[PDB]
C-alpha cells in the first residue's frame, strides 16, 4: 500500500536498474563515526540477545538437553577464574549497552539531546555505565566468593 | 558532423524558457498559471542556479522601517544607471517591486521580519529618500544574508505547482531561428548524450551573465555567458557590453562575495593608515555609496600604496566594531563564508577585501516588453519574433552603466513576471506550434562534433585561462585606450586560437570537457565584444571609466546650465547604448549605437528625470 | 541529420497530480508510540529480573521479550529484507518469517519456563560458575 | 614539491561492461588552492580532463559538489585539502547512489521526493498575490533558522543507511526536514495533510535516528532534530501553536 512518490521510487530502482548502472559505495568506504557504530552495536547486541532467545529457547527444548546438564558440562573443562567472568561479562553488555542505548535512542526520537555534544557525550555515557554495570555485575560475586578463601564466618 | 552520428529528439511546446535562475523560474511559474505547456531548459539544477548565491537583498520601496515612496527608488536607480539606462523599463521596475517582493513573501519566501512583524529591510549601495535629497534609504528586503539562497528555492518549489516540465543538465547550443523569428532551441542531453530540438512558439533567454570572462569573479563557474553568445550565433547585437560593475567587497584570496549588506549594517572600509577613506570619495553616501565609485575608490588607494596587507594591494572591510549578536543575526552567511576562506574571525578581525567582477548589467538588448530587439539606423527598433529575455543576460536596460545595488533579484523577477504578463496577452492560441526547417542546427551540431573530437594543440582549460588575464589586464576598473587597444590585439588573436583547441574527453554522456569547451566558445564571444566596446567608448561613465576621457560625455554639459548651451550631435556624445554584432564565425566586430529611452511609461505616474552631475 | 525521431518528456514525479484519490490515513503514528513506551517499561524491568527471581517473572520477560524482540526483528526485516535486492515474494518469505520467529521464540521461552529452570534461575546458574 | 596523491573514484558508462576504478592523482599544493574542489578542477585542467564531476558556485552555496572526501560526505569547495603528503584524500560519489560518470551521481530520486513534500507555502483562504505581506512573527519566523538553508546537497540523506536501505519509500533526512520546514512555518494552514503524506511505516517513521545526517552535514543543520518533532508530531504527542493573531493595524 504505497503512497505515490514511493510507487515512482521503485519505478525509477527499477529503471536505474536497466542502465546497468553501479551503485556507489557505502560501508565499503564510509569512516567509522560514533553516530552509527553505536547505531549498529545497539542493533548487532538487540539481535544476539533475541538469537540467543532462540538458540536458547528452542534449541534447549528440542534437545534431549536440560539447562542443569549444559552448565555441568562447561565446568567439566572448569576455566580459569578470568576467562569465565570475561564470559559473563560478554553477556552482560548486550543487556547493559543496549537497555541504556534504548533510552538514549528513545532521546532522538523526541528531539531530546541531538546536537553534535549531546550525541557524542551520550555514547561515552551509554559505554560508561555499561562498562560499568557489566564489570561490576560479574567482579561483585566473583569478589563474594573470594571473600570466603578469607573470611570472618 | 562527419567524424560521428547523433540521436536526434525532437519535441513541440509553448514556450521553452532557457535558465532556471530567478528569472527563468518565475518567467514559468507565470505562464505554468496562464496554462502554456512550458519547457523550462536548464544546464545545472535550478537550485543550484547563481541567484542562490546572491546575499544582500533585494530591493522593493516596503516602508517596513519608514515612509517610503517608490519613486525615491525609481530616482536612485536612474542615478545608478548616470543616464544610460532606458527608464521606460526602470519606470517598470520600481512600480511594481513592491507587488513582486510581496509576491515572493507569499510565496512562502521566509523573510527576516521586524518587530512589526512586516519585511525587515536593511540600507544598501547608491539609495536615497526624498529624491536624493533625504536620508540614506531603507528598502533591501532580505532573509537576513542569505536572500538569494531563500530567494530561488522559494521561486523553484512554487514552480513544482506551475505544471511545468524540466528539462535538468540540458546545455542549450543554440537558439533555432527562421528569418527573424525564433522557433525555438537545440541542445545536448548531459544524461544520455542525446540532442534535442524543441520547437516553440516562443523563447525566453534567461540564461544570466559571463561573470568568467574575466580571471578574479565572485560568479559561479557556470556563469559563461551562454545566451549572450547564443544571440550572437543567431545573428544579433548584443548590448553595453563593455558596462561589467565590479564589486567593492570580493575577498582577496577567491574572490567570494562579501555582501554590501555588511555594509549596509554599519561596516567600513579601511587602508593602511587606518582612515575609513570612503568619507573623502563620498562626503554623504561613504562607505553606501555605489558600487563603481567604491570599486574605484578602493583602487586609488591601492595604486597610491595605502593599500594594506603583505603587498599593499587590497584593503578591508570592518565587522569587530559591530555588536555581535547583530553580526550573527545579519550576517551568518559571510560571517561562516569569511571564516571558512580567509580565516576571519569578524568580530575581532577585518575581512581582507578587493574589486571584483560580479554582475553585467550589458545583455541581450530588450523593450520595456523584455522582448529582443535589433536595431537598424533607419528603420530603428525592429523586434525579433518569437523571443524574449531577462535576467542578467538581458540589457532593457535598467542599469546602464552602472547596476545598483539590490536590485538585481528585482530584475530577475519583475521582468519574469513581466515575460509570462507580455506573453499572455501578445501570443493568442490559435497560433500553432511553429514546424523546424529541415537541418535546423546541423551546424550547432556540426559545431559540437567538432570541439567534442578536438584535435589541435591548445588545451581548453589554457586558451580560457589565457581569455581570462589578457582580460583582466586590458579591462580592469580603470581602462586606457593603449591598453585596450593591446587588450583587442591579445584577444582577437586568442580567438584564432579556436580552430587550434584541444579536448581530451570524447565521450557523449556527461563531457565536462567538452561542455565547458563551448562555454569558453561563448565566453569568448562575449570577451571579444566586451572589450572591442570598451576600447571604442571615448568617455568615463558608470563602471566603464577611461583614464584618458575622465569626464561623462553628454548632449550637453551638465555642470553648466542648461539653457544657453547648445545639443551635441549624436556622433559626438556617448549618451547611447553600445551596440556590438560579431560575426560568429570569423570574429570580426562592428558597432552601432542606440539612443537612451529618457520617457517614463506614463508621464501621468511620473517625470523623466533629467541628467545631474552623479555624485554621492 | 535531421531524421531525427520525436521523443518524450522527461520521466517527473507531479504532486498535484498525484493528489487525486490518495486517501491512504492508516496513521502507523500510534503504533509507533506504544512499542517505546513499553521498551522505556522495560527499563525498570531488566534491574527488576536481577533482583527478583522466579517463574512469574520469567513469564513478564518472556511475554515482554518476545513483544519487544517480534517489533524488533520486523524493523530489521524491512531493512534487509527488500525487494529490491530479492525479489517480491521471496521478500515475503523472509516478512512471514518475521512472525515465524516471534512464534518460535515464545513457545521456545514458554518451554523453557514450564520444563526447564526458568529464565531467571538460568542465570543464577550460569552466574554460579 | 609538496606533491599530495588523491585516490579518486572513477567509472565509465561510455566504456563496453565497464565497471567501477580507483585512480592515483597526484598534486603538487604549492601548485594548487586549498581547498580540495581546487584540486579536482587542477586536475582536470592539467592532467585528466576526462574526470568529470560537479561544481558551480565556489563559496558553498549551490550543493552542485556534494561528494565523500576521506570518509565523510561534504562539499569539495569548503573542504580543506589534507596538508599530510605521505597521505591519501580518498574521494568517492555520495554513498548508494547510482552514478552517471566518475563523482556525477543521478539525483532525481531525490529531487523527485523534495517535489512530493510539496515545497511551497498553502493557505486555506484563497489570498491575493502581490497585495499584502502575511503577519509573521520575529519567534515564529526564527524557527525556520536551521530549515531553510539546506541547499539539496544530500551528504545527510547520502550518509544515511536507512536510506541506502529503503530508498524508495524512506524520504531521507534531507527531504524531511524541508517537509518539517514547510510544517511549522506560522503562515502554512494545511500542515496536518503534510504530516497524512508520511505517516506510514517508512516514509518518515524508518529514521533509525542513527545521526550521520547531522554529523556529516556541510552546513552544520540537524535533520535528525527536525525528524524528531515529526516522530512527536506524528504519534500525536505534539502539535504546533497554530498561526500567532496577524493584528488589525498591520
Ligand atoms: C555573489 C552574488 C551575490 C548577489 N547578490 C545579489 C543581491 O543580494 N541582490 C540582487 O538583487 N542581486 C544579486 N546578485 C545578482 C543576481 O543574483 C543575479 O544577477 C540574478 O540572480 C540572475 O538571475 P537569472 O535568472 O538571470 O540567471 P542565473 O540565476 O544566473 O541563472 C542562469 C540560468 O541559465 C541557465 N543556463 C545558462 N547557460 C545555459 C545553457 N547553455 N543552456 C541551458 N541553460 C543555461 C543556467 O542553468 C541557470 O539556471 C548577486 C550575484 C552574485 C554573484
Ligand atoms: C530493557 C530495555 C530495552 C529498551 C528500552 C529497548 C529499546 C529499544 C528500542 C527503542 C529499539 C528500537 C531502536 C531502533 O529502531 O533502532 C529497540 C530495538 C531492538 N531491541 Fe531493544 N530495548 C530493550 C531491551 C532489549 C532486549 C533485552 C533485547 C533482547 C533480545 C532487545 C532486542 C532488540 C532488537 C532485536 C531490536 C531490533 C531493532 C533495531 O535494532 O533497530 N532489546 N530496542
Ligand atoms: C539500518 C539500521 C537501522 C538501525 C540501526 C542500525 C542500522 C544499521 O545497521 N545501519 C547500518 C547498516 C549497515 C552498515 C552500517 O555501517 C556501515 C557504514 C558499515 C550501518
Ligand atoms: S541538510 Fe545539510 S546536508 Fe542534508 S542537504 Fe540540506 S545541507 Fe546538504
Ligand atoms: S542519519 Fe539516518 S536514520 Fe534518521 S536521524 Fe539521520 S536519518
Ligand atoms: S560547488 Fe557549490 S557546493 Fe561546492
Amino acid at each position: 500500500e504505497k503512497t505515490p512518490i514511493q510507487v515512482w521510487g521503485w519505478d525509477y530502482l527499477m529503471r536505474q536498474r536497466a542502465l546497468k548502472r553501479p551503485i556507489a559505495p557505502h560501508l565499503t568506504i564510509y569512516k567509522p563515526q560514533m553516530t552509527w557504530m553505536v547505531s549498529g552495536l545497539h542493533r548487532v547486541t538487540g539481535c544476539a540477545m533475541a538469537g540467543t532467545l532462540l538458540i536458547g529457547g528452542v534449541g534447549f527444548s528440542v534437545l534431549p538437553l536440560d539447562f542443569t546438564t549444559f552448565v555441568e558440562f562447561i565446568r567439566g573443562l572448569g576455566i580459569p577464574w578470568v576467562i569465565l567472568d570475561t564470559f559473563k561479562f560478554i553477556i552482560a553488555f548486550p543487556i547493559a549497552f543496549h537497555t541504556l542505548n534504548g533510552i538514549r535512542f528513545i532521546g532522538f526520537d523526541m528531539a531530546k539531546g541531538t546536537d553534535i555534544p549531546s550525541i557524542y557525550r551520550g555514547a561515552y555515557l551509554v559505554l560508561g555505565l555499561a562498562a560499568l554495570i557489566s564489570l561490576a555485575v560479574v567482579v561483585y560475586p566473583r569478589w563474594e566468593r573470594h571473600k570466603k578463601a578469607t573470611l570472618p564466618t | 558532423s562527419n567524424i560521428a552520428q547523433y540521436k536526434v529528439i525532437d519535441h513541440a511546446y509553448d514556450v521553452v524558457i532557457i535558465g532556471a535562475g530567478g528569472a527563468g523560474l518565475r518567467a514559468a511559474m507565470g505562464l505554468g498559471e496562464a496554462g502554456f505547456k512550458t519547457a523550462v531548459v536548464t544546464k545545472m539544477f535550478p537550485t543550484r542556479s547563481h541567484t542562490t548565491a546572491a546575499q544582500g537583498g533585494i530591493n522593493a520601496a516596503l516602508g517596513s522601517m519608514n515612509p517610503d515612496d517608490w519613486k525615491w527608488h525609481f530616482y536612485d536607480t536612474v542615478k545608478g544607471s548616470d543616464w544610460l539606462g532606458d527608464q521606460n523599463a526602470m519606470h517598470y521596475l520600481t512600480r511594481n517591486a513592491v507587488e513582486a517582493v510581496t509576491e515572493l513573501e507569499n510565496f512562502g519566501m521566509p523573510f527576516s521580519r521586524t518587530p512589526e512583524g512586516k519585511i525587515y529591510q536593511r540600507s544598501f549601495g547608491g539609495q536615497s529618500n526624498n529624491y536624493g535629497k533625504g536620508g540614506v534609504a531603507k528598502r533591501t528586503c532580505c532573509v537576513a544574508d542569505r536572500t538569494g539562497h531563500s530567494m530561488l528555492h522559494t521561486l523553484y518549489g512554487n514552480s513544482l505547482r506551475c505544471h511545468c516540465t524540466f528539462f535538468i543538465e540540458y546545455f542549450a547550443l543554440d537558439l533555432l531561428m527562421d528569418k527573424g523569428r525564433c522557433v525555438g532551441v537545440i541542445a545536448l542531453c548531459l544524461e544520455d548524450g542525446t540532442i534535442h530540438r524543441f520547437r516553440s512558439k516562443r523563447t525566453i533567454v534567461a540564461t544570466g551573465g559571463y561573470g568568467r570572462a574575466y580571471f578574479s569573479c565572485t560568479t559561479a563557474h557556470m556563469n559563461t555567458g551562454d545566451g549572450t553568445a547564443l544571440a550572437t550565433r543567431a545573428g544579433i547585437a548584443l548590448e553595453d557590453l563593455e558596462f561589467i560593475q565590479f564589486h567593492p567587497t570580493g575577498i582577496y584570496g577567491v574572490g567570494c562575495l562579501i555582501t554590501e549588506g555588511s555594509r549596509g549594517e554599519g561596516g567600513f572600509l579601511v587602508n593602511s593608515e587606518g582612515e575609513r577613506f570612503m568619507e573623502r570619495y563620498a562626503p554623504k553616501a561613504k562607505d553606501l555609496a555605489s558600487r563603481d565609485v567604491v570599486s574605484r575608490a578602493e583602487t586609488i588607494e591601492i595604486m597610491e600604496g595605502r593599500g594594506v596587507g603583505p603587498e599593499k594591494d587590497h584593503i578591508y572591510l570592518q565587522l569587530h566594531h559591530l555588536p555581535a549578536e547583530q553580526l550573527h543575526q545579519r550576517l551568518p552567511g559571510i560571517s561562516e563564508t569569511a571564516k571558512i576562506f580567509a580565516g576571519v574571525d569578524v568580530t575581532k578581525e577585518p575581512i581582507p577585501v578587493i574589486p571584483t567582477v560580479h554582475y553585467n548589467m550589458g545583455g541581450i538588448p530588450t523593450n520595456y516588453k523584455a522582448q529582443v530587439i535589433k536595431y537598424t539606423k533607419e528603420g530603428g527598433d525592429k523586434i525579433v519574433p518569437g523571443l524574449y529575455a531577462c535576467g542578467e543576460c538581458a540589457c532593457h536596460s535598467v542599469h546602464g552603466a552602472n547596476r545598483l545595488g539590490a536590485n538585481s533579484l528585482l530584475d530577475a523577477v519583475v521582468f519574469g513576471r513581466a515575460c509570462s504578463i507580455n506573453i499572455k496577452e501578445e501570443l493568442k492560441p490559435d497560433e500553432k506550434i511553429p514546424e523546424l526547417p529541415e537541418g535546423a542546427g546541423e551546424e550547432s551540431i556540426a559545431n559540437l562534433d567538432a570541439v567534442r573530437y578536438a584535435n589541435g594543440d591548445v588545451p581548453t582549460a589554457e586558451l580560457r585561462l589565457t581569455m581570462q588575464k589578457t582580460m583582466q589586464k586590458h579591462a580592469g576598473v580603470f581602462r586606457r585606450g593603449d591598453i585596450l587597444a593591446e587588450g583587442v590585439k591579445k584577444m582577437m588573436d586568442l580567438f584564432k586560437e579556436l580552430k587550434r583547441l584541444k579536448t581530451t574527453d570524447r565521450s557523449l554522456i556527461w563531457n565536462s570537457d567538452l561542455t565547458e569547451s563551448l562555454e569558453l566558445q561563448n565566453l569568448m564571444l562575449n570577451a571579444t565584444q566586451t572589450i572591442v566596446a570598451a576600447e571604442n567608448r571615448k568617455e568615463s561613465r558608470g563602471a566603464h571609466a577611461r583614464d584618458d576621457f575622465p569626464k561623462r560625455e553628454d548632449e550637453y554639459d551638465y555642470s553648466k546650465p542648461i539653457e544657453g548651451q547648445t545639443k551635441r550631435p549624436f556622433e559626438k556624445h556617448w549618451r547611447k547604448h553600445t551596440l556590438t554584432k560579431q560575426d560568429p564565425r570569423t570574429g570580426h566586430i562592428t558597432l552601432d549605437y542606440r539612443p537612451v529611452i529618457d520617457k517614463t511609461l506614463d508621464p501621468a505616474e511620473v517625470d523623466w528625470i533629467p541628467p545631474i552631475i552623479r555624485s554621492y | 541529420t535531421s531524421a531525427a525521431v520525436t521523443g518524450a518528456a522527461p520521466p517527473q514525479f507531479d504532486p498535484i497530480a498525484a493528489e487525486k484519490g490518495f486517501k491512504p490515513l492508516h496513521s502507523h503514528g500510534t503504533l509507533f508510540k506504544i512499542e517505546r513506551y513499553f521498551a522505556a517499561a522495560m527499563v525498570p524491568l531488566i534491574p527488576a529480573a536481577y533482583f527478583i527471581h522466579g517463574r512469574e517473572m520469567d513469564l513478564c520477560l518472556a511475554l515482554a521479550l518476545t513483544l519487544h524482540v517480534h517489533w524488533g526483528v520486523w524493523g530489521v526485516v524491512n531493512d534487509y529484507g527488500r525487494p529490491f535486492v530479492l525479489g517480491d515474494t521471496l521478500a515475503a518469505a523472509v516478512r512471514v518469517g518475521a512472525y515465524i520467529f516471534t512464534a518460535c521464540l515464545l513457545a521456545g521461552l514458554l518451554y523453557f519456563n514450564e520444563h526447564d529452570v526458568g529464565l531467571t534461575r538460568a542465570f543464577e546458574m550460569v552466574w554460579e560458575l | 614539491k609538496r606533491i599530495k596523491t588523491f585516490e579518486i573514484y572513477r567509472f565509465n558508462p561510455e566504456e563496453p561492461g565497464a565497471k567501477p576504478k580507483l585512480q592515483k592523482f597526484d598534486v603538487d599544493l604549492d601548485k594548487c588552492g586549498t581547498m580540495v574542489l581546487d584540486a579536482l578542477i587542477k586536475i582536470k585542467n592539467e592532467v585528466d580532463p576526462t574526470l568529470t564531476f560537479r561544481r558551480s558556485c565556489r563559496e558553498g552555496i549551490c550543493g552542485s559538489c556534494a561528494m565523500n572526501i576521506a570518509g565523510e560526505n561534504t562539499l569539495a569547495c569548503i573542504c580543506n585539502i589534507d596538508q599530510n603528503t605521505s597521505k591519501t584524500t580518498k574521494i568517492y560519489p555520495l554513498p548508494h547512489m547510482f552514478v552517471i560518470k566518475d563523482l556525477v551521481p543521478d539525483m532525481n530520486l531525490f529531487y523527485a521526493q523534495y517535489a512530493s513534500i510539496q515545497p511551497w507555502l498553502q493557505k486555506k483562504t484563497k489570498i491575493n498575490l502581490g497585495e499584502k505581506q502575511q503577519y509573521q512573527s520575529i519567534k515564529e519566523q526564527e524557527k525556520l533558522d536551521g530549515l531553510y538553508e539546506c541547499i539539496l546537497c544530500a551528504c545527510c540523506s547520502a550518509s544515511c543507511p536507512s536510506y541506502w536501505w529503503n530508498a524508495d519509500k524512506y524520504l531521507g533526512p534531507a527531504v524531511l526536514m524541508q517537509a518539517y520546514r514547510w510544517i511549522i512555518d506560522s503562515r502554512d494552514d494545511s500542515a496536518a495533510e503534510r504530516l497524512a503524506r508520511m505517516q506510514d511505516g517508512f516514509s518518515a517513521f524508518k529514521c533509525h535516528t542513527i545521526m550521520n545526517c547531522t554529523k556529516t552535514c556541510p552546513k552544520h543543520l540537524n535533520p535528525a532534530r527536525a525528524i524528531g518533532e515529526i516522530k512527536m508530531l506524528l504519534t500525536k504527542m505534539k502539535t504546533k501553536p497554530a498561526p500567532l493573531p496577524t493584528p488589525a493595524n498591520f
